[PDB]
Formats: structure tokens, sequence, C-alpha cells
RNA sequence: AAUCCCCCGUGCCCAUAGCGGCGUGGAACCACCCGUUCCCAUUCCGAACACGGAAGUGAAACGCGCCAGCGCCGAUGGUACUGGGCGGGCGACCGCCUGGGAGAGUAGGUCGGUGCGGGGGA
RNA sequence: UCGAUCAACGGAUAAAAGUUACCCCGGGGAUAACAGGCUGAUCUCCCCCGAGCGUCCACAGCGGCGGGGAGGUUUGGCACCUCGAUGUCGGCUCGUCGCAUCCUGGGGCUGAAGAAGGUCCCAAGGGUUGGGCUGUUCGCCCAUUAAAGCGGCACGCGAGCU
RNA sequence: UCGCCUCCUAAAAGGUAACGGAGGCGCCCAAAGGUCCCCUCAGGCGGGACGGAAAUCCGCCGGAGAGCGCAAGGGUAGAAG
RNA sequence: GCUGACUGGGGCCUGUAGAGCACUGAUAGGGCUAGGGGGCCCACCAGCCUACCAAACCCUGUCAAACUCCGAAGGGUCCCAGGUGGAGCCUGGGAGUGAGGGCGCGAGCGAUAACGUCCGCGUCCGAGCGCGGGAACAACCGAGACCGCCAGCUAAGGCCCCCAAGUCUGGGCUAAGUGGUAAAGGAUGUGGCGCCGCGAAGACAGCCAGGAUGUUGGCUUAGAAGCAGCCAUCAUUUAAAGAGUGCGUAAUAGCUCACUGGUCGAGUGGCGCCGCGCCGAAAAUGAUCGGGGCUUAAGCCCAGCGCCGAAGCUGCGGGUCUGG
RNA sequence: GCCCGGAUAGCUCAGUCGGUAGAGCAGGGGAUUGAAAAUCCCCGUGUCCUUGGUUCGAUUCCGAGUCCGGGCACCA
């Protein structure tokens, strides 16, 4: 079986989010941890960066990822950065993914 | 058994040219060469009568080097239907894939005199090192029945070097 | 007779017989050849016509290959003037330097007189070969 | 039928192709393409409407990309 | 902090990154994994998606290598065709000049390259 | 917003088929029928090949399947002069030419004993009947004959006749 | 035969004729529409009661040859299904 | 009022010619194999052989307007330059045209017919039936005629006479009046290039010289004892004659060749290629390349040098319009 | 001259699964009957209209050439 479900819904949400042209503040989540990213396309370039790594936190994953969007937004409007979309990536907005972008408004926001 | 030529190199000296001329435009290449030459056509032609892509050609040419050619390709233009050009191929030590004439050795050696002969090839493509290159091929196998198809490893291999195959396919039969 | 079964379309347009024969040309079956000097369409009929001519020649023996084919329709009306195109009623474009017919297991001397016999059958001239370096290997 | 004829018809031509090359100036909604399927897919500043034909968004000029199994794409650059 | 190397994201070129074989990696990342209380799930199934986890494993997947059997890419030389200019043939068609010049095929190439950002070593 | 096979689908009227050899006018050689012209599929005649039949076979005489042409007498294609007119079939009269020769002359071959034929070559000087039938051309038939030739000339010839 | 759509003719822009070669339309759908979320074909081989070339099920292989209401074309799974 | 056709550079668009077979189809030869055509052993599932059917699949080999993994030359368009032209754009006044034709190239229809028909791109006639060449001839070659000249140079085509200029110079070809024409196909025409076999161990031509044994060959027969015929065509004896290639034929007598010695004495026989020619080659009023006439050309191919040649170009004079 | 059909024991007429030709109706014999007729059994001869082709193989597939049936074209 070729280019997985995964990697379709992957490409599915990207797609749509890319064509609107704004900020992408993308997602991504291991089982372990959870990452966020803030990337300018046609420049193909990151600009604001915020993980549970790099941010050593534990203990509950959704509160923990709360925290990686308050982290994000307050990282990010420093640099001028407001309005963005929010990628989601191939996670169902929900839960811990859900959490980090609830986190990431109290800063830009829309999400 | 052993055949040379000769050859000569070129720059410019369009080929309609040359080829009024009685000569006969080709190439010289392999991995670590291409250069342009020309050949004398009625002499070209005596030798590859009998080479024919299947002995070594060594050339001769100035320098003098003499160099050890395979022929790779030849062109010749269909209505005419004689060679228009030709593609020398430069040997060096590295095995090199080619076609090995093949000796259909027996009596028809069992339904004798006879079904009927059938050849399927008259050649053979195999991987050999330049050094030892096995200037035929005896194939007789006397089971030699009718109906068979004899595949590929079931021949000779003169001593140097394995086929370019493919193992299974169609060499000759009787019905 | 020789003919298609199975055809996409019943008609098609004439075209040229511009150029030379781009493939076929060069011996790949035999031991002798007879090769087209000049453009035709060669008919099922005048096929046929060679085909047999040659294993008259000899024995009900030897081998024939062909290796043209008339795949190509033919169109003629009636005796009317003009309403629409048709009828019936097959060719093959044969351009110069192809290789039709093409005999093997056979003395020179038989493939060649039969050859011979083969090619008036044709409405082109024609040249018999034998066989090459230069028809190569493949 | 057969014979008579049962032949006969067309259609209007579609007058269908790229209408703006490549470093052309254009402005908002000029149409760029005139296509039957997806042939070339919209690009930066560029529409596409129901009919699949392609626009301008903005004021600027036109730039071709060959995205190789992406498909080509149309783009137009602003300095509008 | 630059530089290099490994991982994780994420772009880009769009198969020279592919298939197959082989080998290798778990500290860290990552994955599989433990469970189904809770949020949330299955036209049935915690398979998937979801959460709470951390005992084990790199078996699968993923990453990194190495093999040219396949796949993909691919000259040079020569032809085909041809803008323009001239000839020849009853015809079908053919040739010369000057300028442009494939496709198949041969020689080879290839088991990717690279930007931004992190995490870790340097 | 509705009533249109206004489908001859830019849709004359709300409302419409035929016949004229009893015909008329305006036009057209922008266009058919005759003849010519181009063409030559078709037609007539050659020629190549040469399976094969011919006891055997050099094809004496034949000649499959295919191929290449010639002629312009057929049936057509085209629509080029002629529609402010180029009268049409057939006969009669009067011819003249072509030769792919029906007879007569001269030949070669023969599956030519002789005589008589067959086939092909040369040859256009001359000849090439009279009748029954049908408008006929053709054709069939009677009686003869050295023979009872095929074509072209606007299917020769109506300011020559019928 | 007459309007409309698709293909070829059409000479690699558009356009382009013939009583040139081939087909289709005069509808349809309250879901066959909008959006959000999810899912991915046909075929082949192997296994499986009634099950057969094919009903449903399970495995592997299968970059699209399936599907997209109907003709053809173009498009299309990184979805238009 | 510089933007025009045309041209240079740069970008983008395209799917023709050519080619290819990856798709859709067609398709020759072979291999391997489903289902079976059922030879059959069954008539229990069986069940093997296939010089027949056969998908797919491999190998060789092809074809396509409505096939394309590919794909030129060119073409379109935009930018920037050149381009002052009976160029371009804008507004308005007046039209005429809306039967086209030939030719070249590319297609379709037609029959790889038409002075055919229908489109495409060019051209010319139309309207240049004005001029020169093509014998004569709208559209083929040459060339765009304002007027005049008893001046010059050229174009195409020409320079033996009709007829202006070479019976010009060199090299080769052709003997048909080819030229001055029409194919398949044919052919020791003739000239060149080549390749292959045989040959002074003396070949090809002739001439001199042997003209099988068991044997009728077994077959078949009045006899075929090679020749009115279907064939074990096999042992031998030779430097050396097939139980015999043909005339012979009362089968045998008589006869010849093959295949050999020998005489002599240098080439001989075969194939392929190119040039020019020859056959193939029959129509209707009187013939002919335009004519006379031409044969180391007055024909064909190659190289050259002069010349002749128009209403084109020049020189001189003039006219009118436009610009300065 | 033209496009299309049919030839089959002895006569009449079948006969597409290409692969071993049968049924009648004659004729001979049998059962039947007193004997026949009718009816039921059983019988054999087509080198299956010649010739080239395909095919391992063709009366059964292809194409001509014949002896004989159908539809076709002189001219105004
Ligand atoms: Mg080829
Ligand atoms: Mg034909
Ligand atoms: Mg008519
Ligand atoms: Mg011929
Ligand atoms: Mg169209
Ligand atoms: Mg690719
Ligand atoms: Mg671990
Ligand atoms: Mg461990
Ligand atoms: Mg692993
Ligand atoms: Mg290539
Ligand atoms: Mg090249
Ligand atoms: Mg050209
Ligand atoms: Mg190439
Ligand atoms: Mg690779
Ligand atoms: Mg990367
Ligand atoms: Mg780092
Ligand atoms: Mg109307
Ligand atoms: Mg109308
Ligand atoms: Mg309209
Ligand atoms: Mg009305
Ligand atoms: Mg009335
Ligand atoms: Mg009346
Ligand atoms: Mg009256
Ligand atoms: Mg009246
Ligand atoms: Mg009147
Ligand atoms: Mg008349
Ligand atoms: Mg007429
Ligand atoms: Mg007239
Ligand atoms: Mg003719
Ligand atoms: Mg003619
Ligand atoms: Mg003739
Ligand atoms: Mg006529
Ligand atoms: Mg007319
Ligand atoms: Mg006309
Ligand atoms: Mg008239
Ligand atoms: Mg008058
Ligand atoms: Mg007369
Ligand atoms: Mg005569
Ligand atoms: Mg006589
Ligand atoms: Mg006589
Ligand atoms: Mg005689
Ligand atoms: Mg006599
Ligand atoms: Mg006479
Ligand atoms: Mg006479
Ligand atoms: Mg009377
Ligand atoms: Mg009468
Ligand atoms: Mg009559
Ligand atoms: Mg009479
Ligand atoms: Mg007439
Ligand atoms: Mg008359
Ligand atoms: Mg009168
Ligand atoms: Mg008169
Ligand atoms: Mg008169
Ligand atoms: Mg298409
Ligand atoms: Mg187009
Ligand atoms: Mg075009
Ligand atoms: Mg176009
Ligand atoms: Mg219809
Ligand atoms: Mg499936
Ligand atoms: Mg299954
Ligand atoms: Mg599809
Ligand atoms: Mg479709
Ligand atoms: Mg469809
Ligand atoms: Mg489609
Ligand atoms: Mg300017
Ligand atoms: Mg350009
Ligand atoms: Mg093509
Ligand atoms: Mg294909
Ligand atoms: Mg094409
Ligand atoms: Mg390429
Ligand atoms: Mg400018
Ligand atoms: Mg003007
Ligand atoms: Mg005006
Ligand atoms: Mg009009
Ligand atoms: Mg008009
Ligand atoms: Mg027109
Ligand atoms: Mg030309
Ligand atoms: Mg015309
Ligand atoms: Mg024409
Ligand atoms: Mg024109
Ligand atoms: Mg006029
Ligand atoms: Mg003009
Ligand atoms: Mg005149
Ligand atoms: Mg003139
Ligand atoms: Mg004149
Ligand atoms: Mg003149
Ligand atoms: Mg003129
Ligand atoms: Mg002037
Ligand atoms: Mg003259
Ligand atoms: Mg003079
Ligand atoms: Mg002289
Ligand atoms: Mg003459
Ligand atoms: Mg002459
Ligand atoms: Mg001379
Ligand atoms: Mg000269
Ligand atoms: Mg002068
Ligand atoms: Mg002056
Ligand atoms: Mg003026
Ligand atoms: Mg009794
Ligand atoms: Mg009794």
């Amino acid at each position: 079986a070729r280019l997985t479900a995964y990697e379709r819904r992957k490409f599915r949400v990207r797609n749509r989010i890319k064509r609107t042209g704004r900020l992408r503040l993308s997602v991504f989540r291991s089982l372990k941890h959870i990452y966020a990213q803030i990337i300018d396309d046609e420049k193909g370039v990151t600009l604001v960066s915020a993980s549970s790594l790099a941010l050593k936190l534990k203990g509950n994953k959704t509160e923990v990822a709360r925290q990686v969007g308050r982290a994000l937004a307050e990282k990010a409007l420093a640099l001028g950065i407001k309005q963005v979309a929010f990628d989601r990536g191939p996670y169902k907005y929900h839960g811990r993914v859900k959490a980090l972008a609830e986190g990431a408004r109290e800063g830009g926001l829309e999400f | 058994m052993e055949y040379r030529l000769k050859a000569y190199y070129r720059e410019g000296e369009k080929p309609s040219a040359l080829r009024r001329a009685g000569k006969l435009p080709g190439v010289m290449y392999n991995r670590h060469l291409n250069r342009k030459v020309y050949v004398d056509l009625v002499e070209f032609d005596k030798v590859f009568r009998q080479a024919s892509i299947h002995h070594v050609i060594v050339l001769e040419l100035p320098d003098g080097q003499s160099l050890p050619t395979l022929v790779r390709q030849v062109n010749l233009d269909k209505r005419r239907r004689r060679p228009e050009h030709v593609d020398f191929f430069v040997l060096s030590d590295e095995p090199v894939e080619m076609y090995v004439p093949l000796r259909f050795v027996g009596t028809p050696a069992g339904v004798r005199a006879g079904g009927v002969l059938q050849e399927i090839h008259r050649d053979i493509l195999v991987k050999v090192s330049p050094r030892n290159i096995p200037e035929f091929i005896e194939v007789d196998v006397s089971g030699l029945e009718i109906g068979d198809s004899l595949h590929a490893s079931d021949l000779k291999l003169p001593p140097g070097v394995e086929l370019a195959v493919s193992p299974e396919e169609t060499i000759a039969a009787v019905v | 007779m020789l003919m298609p079964r199975r055809m996409k379309y019943r008609k098609q347009q004439r075209g040229r017989l511009k150029g030379a024969t781009k493939g076929g040309d060069y011996v790949a079956f035999g031991d002798y050849g007879l090769v087209a000097l000049e453009p035709a369409w060669i008919t099922a009929q005048q096929i046929e016509a060679a085909r047999v001519a040659m294993v008259r020649h000899f024995r009900r023996g030897g081998k024939i290959f062909i290796r043209i084919f008339p795949d190509k329709p033919y169109t003629k009306k009636p005796l009317e003037v003009r309403m629409g195109k048709g009828k019936g009623n097959y060719v093959a474009v044969v351009k110069p330097g192809r290789v039709m017919f093409e005999v093997a297991g056979v003395t020179e001397e038989q493939a060649m007189e039969a050859l011979r016999i083969a090619g008036h059958k044709l409405p082109i001239k024609t040249k018999i070969v034998r066989r090459d370096a230069y028809d190569e290997a493949q | 039928a057969l014979a008579s004829t049962r032949n006969g018809r067309d259609s209007q031509a579609k007058r269908l192709g790229v209408k703006r090359y490549e470093g052309q100036v254009v402005r908002a909604g000029n149409i760029l393409v005139r296509q039957r399927g997806t042939r070339f897919k919209p690009g930066k500043n560029v529409g596409m409407g129901r009919d699949f034909t392609l626009f301008a968004l903005v004021d600027g000029v036109v730039e071709f990309q060959d995205r190789g199994r992406l498909g080509r794409y149309v783009h137009v650059r602003p300095l509008a």
C-alpha cells in the first residue's frame, strides 16, 4: 500500500492552510512530547519555536501543552507576530493539540 | 582469426564529404575516452564482414597507437542499406558485456535426419573480462531431442566468464 | 486473406508515402530478403500472390516470413459521384528499404530464384539481399 | 444510419489556452488561463473559477512554475 | 555562539531521491509499547483516532549506510525532420546550399541532494 | 415568474398543400441533358511474371494468381467555351483517313505427311455481296462469297435528303 | 441534413472547409447541493461454509489502468472519488 | 505623434514533422503456460500427450488522423532595442467587395484520376492580356512601364543560319537523330569503378586422343542390353568413361557428350556498381526538335572566358506631386 | 460480356462443434401374412463437380476456372 492515511490527511490539512497564506503555526506531537513551530513559507523559514523538550516540563501531557502554547505566544508576540493559522497537522483538534492552541492565545490568536 | 583496420582523426570536415570520399565517419569512445575518427569504407567493409561485433578489432590509427576496439553500433542508412557511420568501443580491463557467436555441435543427436533443426539464437550476450574473450562457444548437448528449450547456463561457458543472461530463454529445439 | 480482425476505426485517411522505411529494413529472420526500392500501398492480394508463388516454387518445403501486414483499409466509391466516403473494399504501406518476405532453410539458388518470382508480383522495384554483420545481433 | 451521411457534426471551437504569458503585466481580475482540467493549478495571487479558469488576484506580472509531478503553476508577482 | 556530526521537525529540487537484497541504530530524540479511569473514539473492534502512562523493544515502522538485478536519468558522434534559399522527377517522390536539429540506441550515471529551525554532541 | 420540436433551433403570418406535356416572363453556359475538352475508374488491345493444362515438354496451342502500360471507340467523373441556340438516334447520299488486317500478296513457328488449319510477323494497294425481322445501331437468320474486318472524322455528313 | 456538446481532420498559439471520419444533448440530483471530519481505487495471487468467473470475509502485492449520474475529451486519490 | 511591418536579444505558450510502443488498438515469428478444441483411458473425482484453440507473460519483429514514454525546425505573445514608412494609432465623411483563379507547399474528399473538389500558409493573374525569356500562351523564369533619346550596363534566356551575340577554350560521354519520349520488365550495346573463381602444377576456344567391369542393373519384358519405361545408381578397375547427357533405334550394330591425357600459350569466366544509350513502342486531314539543319556536335555531363539580351539599372534633358 | 447462387452412391435432399457422411425413396434379404401391399428391421456403392491454398488434417475454411440456374446497361 503506497502513501498512507497518515501522510494523506497530513498533506490534506497543510495544503488548505497553506493557501490562505498566513504564517503557519505547526504542531508536532510525539507520544512523549509536544513541539510547535511557526513558519513562513516562500521563504521556507522558521521564526518562533517552542517545545516541551526545550522547556523541560512534565506531568499531564495536555497541561504540559497549554504551557508550550503560552510559551509560544509570549516569545512570538515579542517579534510583532499576532495573526497566524493553526496547522494541526495530522491531529484531531482535541486534547493535547487543542490545549496548546487555546494556550496559544493570550498572545497572537484566532484559535 | 585476428583483425586490424586503420583509423584517422577528424574535427571539422563535414561527413557528407568524407563519405563522398570513400571514407566512413565514426566515433571512438569508452569510459575514459570519446574521440572523433574516420575509416576507409572499402577497407572497413572487408574486416567487418569477418569480425562483425563478434571478434575484436584492433584498429591501428596514427600516434600510432593500436587500440583494442569492439564495434558496438553500425548505422546503415535505410535507403541504400550501406553503412553510414560506426561506433568503436575501446577495451580496458573491467568486465564488459558483448555478443559471442554460437557453435552448434553434433548431429541431430536423436530424431536424427531428422526433425526440423531450428536455431533460435546465433549469439549470446555475456559479461566478460576483455583479457579472456571466448572467440566462440561450442554448444552440443547431444541430449538434443524433440520439443525442449535449453535455457542459458546449460551452455559450455568457455572458461573466462559469465553470462549477461537472461538465464531462461530459447536457444534451440526440434519438431 | 490478410486483414485485421477487430479494428478501432473502419476507414482512415490516405496520408503520404513520404520517407524511408523507418524500421523493418534489417533482415531479422531468414537467410535471404526482398527489399523495397520504391514506396507503395501493397495489397493484401498482392502479398498473397507473392507468398504463394514462393511456396509453389519450393516443394511445399522451405520457410517463409512475410513481415509486412495490410492493416490500412482501402475505400472505393461505386460509379456514383461524391456523397460521403466508403466503402469496403486492405493495404500495407511500404517505403523504400523495407524487408518484406525474407525466406530461410533453402539453397541460395532456390531462395534467389523464388524471391525473383516473388517480386514480379509486386507493384514496385525490388532488391534481393543476403544477411550480414550489418544486420547486427540484437 | 450508415451511408448517406451519418456524420457531419462538430461543436464550436472553445478558444481555450493561455491568455497571458510570463512577465506580462496584468491587473486584478485578468484571466490568465482558459482550460479544461486542472492543466495549470492556481499559484500565488491567482484564483480558480468553477470552470477551472485562472485569474490574477492582484495587479502584477505573471510567472510560470514547473513543479514536476506537482504540475505546472501560474502566479502573479506583485509590485502591483 | 560559527564549524562539523547524529537525531527530530519542517521546506525545497521532483525518481540520479524509486523497488529489491543486505547491514546497522534506542543514551537521546522517535516508534512500536503499558493500560482504557478520564476527554474522545469504532456503521463491529482503543485496529484507527483519543487520553493517562513508562516496565520492555528497535521485531514492525522510521533514520543511516552499502550493493547497479529491476526501475529512473543519459552523452558524444551520426541520422530523421526542418526555417530560409535552390534543383530534379510523368508520377509516387527525390537531391544540393545555408542555418536549427531530435527520437530510438550506444558510452556512461545513479541506492539522492539541500534550506530554515530545534534537541544533542562538537 | 409562466405559455415556444418558433428543432428550417438569429425565431416572414396568429393562421397555408399539390399540379402544369396548356403554359408565360426575367435571367444563367454562375447549372443539367447533346458534342467537344480534362481525366481514364470502366472499357478495347498489348506487355511482364509463369502455378499449371498440353502423353514427354522449347509457352505447337493454352495461361491461374499477381504486376506494368497503350489507346480514347463504352459507361461514367468533372463542369472548362457555347443556354441574345453548337438541331438529337437511325437510314440514304458522298466519302476520307487509322491499322490493333476480314480477304488477296510475302513471311517464321507447328503437336505442318499432302490438302486443309492453327498461332504469330510484314503489309493500308485494292476489295470487303444480296436478302427476312426490327425505327433501330447492334444482333439473329436465309442464300452466297477470296472475304462478308474494327475504328476516327461534332457516336463524319439535316444552309445535302429523309 | 439544419440548433447544442466531445474527438479527429486542424499543418505543436487562436481560428479554419467539404453531402470528410466517429459519437452524444433537448436531461438529471432536496441529495448527486454547502461545510467540517474521516476514508482510498481497479485488478491479480493466496486462504475461507452454503458462494459458482463473480455477494461477503482475511492476507499480501497493485500509483492509478477504478470512480467522478449519461457521450467524448481534458482533469483528478496531496480528490474532483 | 514613434508607437508600424520587418529585424536582434530575452522570457513564457504548444504537442505537428520525425520517432517511438509506456497507454488504446492492430500485428509477424518463436518460447512458456491458464481454459478446452477432446485422441480418449474415463464413462469415480481422474487423466495425460498435443506440428489445432489460448489469455496474459518472455524473446525476436512491426503499424495507427480520432495511440503517445518522447518531440525538432518553426509559430504565437509580452518586455527592451533598431526600424520616419503612401508606416502606426484615434475620431469622423465616401466607397467598392462579399462568383475568384493558376501555381508552390501542407492536409481532407476523389482512384497516391481530372485545367476535379474543399480548407491552410505563400505568391502571382485579377487590376501588370504593358515589357523580356519560354516557338506561339492571364498567372512558369526575368522584371513593377511619369515623358523623351539613332548613348551605356545587365536580368532571365541565349551566341551554326532564319535571329542579336562564340561555328569560343579545354576534359570526358553518346552513334540512337538518342537528344527531339512513356512504364514494368528485359538485353556479350558502349565507357568507366569494383569484387570473386579458374589459369604458365600452363587454364577458357578450338584440334589431336580414352569412349568402363560383374551386367541384360535389380526392375521390365516379343527387347529397352542408359535414349517406348518406375529405378537397390550400388561392389570394382583407373593418370580415366554416369549400369551411361543426347541424336540412334531391327531393343543390340553404328553415334555424342560428360569426365580425363595431350597440342598451343595468355588471360578467361562469374557477380555487383555508376554514365550514356537500345528494346519494350499501335490512331485516325500533311509532316516536322519553332524550322533549316546538326554527329571529335549546332546533342549530354564537367570547368572556364568573352559577348548578345528588357519599359529593370545608368547617363542626358523635361514634366508633376510630396518633403527640405 | 457483367455482380450473386447450385453441383454429393442409383435418383430426390439433408449435412457450420474443421476433426468417423446419414435419412429417407428406389434394390436385395428378414419379421409379418394364406400370398402380397403397407409397416418395422438390415444391407451397400459416393476414391463425395477438377485444380492452388490454410491447417498436423478441409466433402465441411479461401480464391479463382468450368458444365448449368437467377438478378444486369443502346440512342436520342
Ligand atoms: Mg525498430
Ligand atoms: Mg492500389
Ligand atoms: Mg450528377
Ligand atoms: Mg516489380
Ligand atoms: Mg472542437
Ligand atoms: Mg520520470
Ligand atoms: Mg529506549
Ligand atoms: Mg537498552
Ligand atoms: Mg528494524
Ligand atoms: Mg536516451
Ligand atoms: Mg546529438
Ligand atoms: Mg527546405
Ligand atoms: Mg538523444
Ligand atoms: Mg537508486
Ligand atoms: Mg531535510
Ligand atoms: Mg544544532
Ligand atoms: Mg432558418
Ligand atoms: Mg438559421
Ligand atoms: Mg450561433
Ligand atoms: Mg411569429
Ligand atoms: Mg400554385
Ligand atoms: Mg398532359
Ligand atoms: Mg392551348
Ligand atoms: Mg398562360
Ligand atoms: Mg425565357
Ligand atoms: Mg453534336
Ligand atoms: Mg459531356
Ligand atoms: Mg464545342
Ligand atoms: Mg490509359
Ligand atoms: Mg491516357
Ligand atoms: Mg505493350
Ligand atoms: Mg466522355
Ligand atoms: Mg461551365
Ligand atoms: Mg468550379
Ligand atoms: Mg446551350
Ligand atoms: Mg449569336
Ligand atoms: Mg468509315
Ligand atoms: Mg501491323
Ligand atoms: Mg495474308
Ligand atoms: Mg499466307
Ligand atoms: Mg502460316
Ligand atoms: Mg501445308
Ligand atoms: Mg489496304
Ligand atoms: Mg480499308
Ligand atoms: Mg415480306
Ligand atoms: Mg421493317
Ligand atoms: Mg437488338
Ligand atoms: Mg448483310
Ligand atoms: Mg459518344
Ligand atoms: Mg452525328
Ligand atoms: Mg432538315
Ligand atoms: Mg451549318
Ligand atoms: Mg451543317
Ligand atoms: Mg487526442
Ligand atoms: Mg489547433
Ligand atoms: Mg498552426
Ligand atoms: Mg494552431
Ligand atoms: Mg444524432
Ligand atoms: Mg481486490
Ligand atoms: Mg480469492
Ligand atoms: Mg480515469
Ligand atoms: Mg470522460
Ligand atoms: Mg466519462
Ligand atoms: Mg476523461
Ligand atoms: Mg522608434
Ligand atoms: Mg519569442
Ligand atoms: Mg507520423
Ligand atoms: Mg502498443
Ligand atoms: Mg500522430
Ligand atoms: Mg528526452
Ligand atoms: Mg522602438
Ligand atoms: Mg493604408
Ligand atoms: Mg472610414
Ligand atoms: Mg453572398
Ligand atoms: Mg463566397
Ligand atoms: Mg476559395
Ligand atoms: Mg519542389
Ligand atoms: Mg480549380
Ligand atoms: Mg490538381
Ligand atoms: Mg491562392
Ligand atoms: Mg472582375
Ligand atoms: Mg499585384
Ligand atoms: Mg492574347
Ligand atoms: Mg510573355
Ligand atoms: Mg516571344
Ligand atoms: Mg513570348
Ligand atoms: Mg505576363
Ligand atoms: Mg513605377
Ligand atoms: Mg533559339
Ligand atoms: Mg548572327
Ligand atoms: Mg567548336
Ligand atoms: Mg530527333
Ligand atoms: Mg525522337
Ligand atoms: Mg569537346
Ligand atoms: Mg558552361
Ligand atoms: Mg555587354
Ligand atoms: Mg533626370
Ligand atoms: Mg505623391
Ligand atoms: Mg407362415
Ligand atoms: Mg414372404
